[PDB]
C-alpha cells in the first residue's frame, strides 16, 4: 500500500 | 533556470550544474527502450524524383500507409532517406527546453512555436514486466519518491523512465493540455511518444493528460492551473496496483 504512486495512461485526446 | 536538450548529453558537466540546481538530478540518458527482460514491410507510396525533392515535395507525407497506421518506414522504405516518415528513429525531436516550474518540479516547454500534431519526443525507458513493476513500486515508495516515471505501453509491458530515459520524463500533467501520446510501431515494436495537439506558441509548457491510474494511498494535488482543473493526479479513485499495471 505505497503513498503516491501510480501509472500513466496514453490516450489519444479528444 | 532552464536548460537546452544539448546540455544532457555530457555527464560530467550536467552533474555539475545539478549541484548549483541549474540542472535537474542526473538520470541514465537513453537513446531508445531497454528491456529488462526481452520479449519473443514497405508502404506504397511512389518514390519522389529527384526534382520533386528538389520542388520540397514530402515523402511519406500525410497518405503514407505506414503513417496513416502509425507504422514508421525502415531503412528499406522506396523513398529512401527521404522518407519523413522515421522520425522517432531519426530522433527528429521538437526544439524544446526543461524548465524549472514553480511547484511541480522540472517541466518542458517550447523553444519555437510548435505546429499542431508535431512529434515532440519519445517517452524512453525501461520496459517492464507485471513482475517487475511490482517490485520497482516497491523500491520507489520505500526511497519515497515524489515524482513517478510509469507509462503504460501494452498489457505486460511498461515503460519506467525514473532511471533511464531522456527528457520526456519532464513533461508534466494538465487537464486542459497541448500534448498527447501516440502509439507508434517502430521495427515490429511499439513505442510511445508525445505529439502536439494544437499549435505551441514558443516559450509555453509542454504537457499532455496523464489518465494518471493512482494506486498510492495519497493523491498528488494538481497545479496545472485549468479552468476544469481534476484537483488531484489520478481523479477522485484509487485503483489497485494490479489494475494500474494493466492487469
Ligand atoms: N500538474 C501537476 N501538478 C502537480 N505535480 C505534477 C504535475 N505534473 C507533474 N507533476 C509532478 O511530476 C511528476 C511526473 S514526472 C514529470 C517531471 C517532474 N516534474 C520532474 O521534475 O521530474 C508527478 O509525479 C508529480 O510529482
Ligand atoms: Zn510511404
Ligand atoms: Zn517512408
Ligand atoms: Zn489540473
Amino acid at each position: 500500500a505505497p503513498s503516491t504512486g501510480g501509472v500513466m495512461k496514453p490516450h489519444r485526446y479528444r | 533556470p532552464s536548460c537546452v536538450m544539448d546540455d544532457f548529453r555530457d555527464p560530467q558537466r550536467w552533474k555539475e550544474c545539478a549541484k548549483q540546481g541549474k540542472m535537474p538530478c542526473y538520470f541514465d540518458l537513453i537513446e531508445e527502450n531497454v528491456y529488462l527482460t526481452e520479449r519473443k514491410m514497405q508502404c506504397e507510396c511512389t518514390p519522389l524524383s529527384k526534382d520533386e525533392r528538389a520542388q520540397g515535395e514530402i515523402a511519406c507525407g500525410e497518405d503514407c500507409l505506414n503513417r496513416l497506421l502509425m507504422i514508421e518506414c525502415s531503412s528499406r522504405c522506396p523513398n529512401g532517406d527521404y522518407c519523413s516518415n522515421r522520425r522517432f528513429q531519426r530522433k527528429q525531436h521538437a526544439d524544446v527546453e526543461v524548465i524549472l516550474t514553480e511547484k511541480k518540479g522540472w517541466g518542458l516547454r517550447a523553444a519555437k512555436d510548435l505546429p499542431s500534431n508535431t512529434f515532440v519526443l519519445e517517452y524512453c525507458g525501461e520496459v517492464l514486466d507485471h513482475k517487475e513493476f511490482k517490485a520497482r513500486v516497491k523500491e520507489y515508495a520505500r526511497n519515497k519518491n515524489i515524482h513517478y516515471y510509469f507509462m503504460a505501453l501494452k498489457n505486460d509491458e511498461i515503460i519506467d523512465a525514473t532511471q533511464k530515459g531522456n527528457c520526456s520524463r519532464f513533461m508534466n500533467h494538465s487537464c486542459e493540455p497541448n500534448c498527447e501520446t501516440q502509439k507508434w510501431t517502430v521495427n515490429g515494436q511499439l513505442r510511445v511518444g508525445f505529439f502536439t495537439t494544437k499549435l505551441v506558441p514558443s516559450g509555453s509548457e509542454l504537457t499532455f493528460d496523464y489518465q494518471f491510474q493512482r494506486y498510492g494511498k495519497e493523491a498528488q494535488k494538481c497545479f496545472c492551473g485549468s479552468a476544469n482543473c481534476r484537483g488531484y493526479l489520478g481523479g477522485e479513485n484509487r485503483v489497485s496496483i494490479r489494475a494500474a499495471g494493466g492487469k
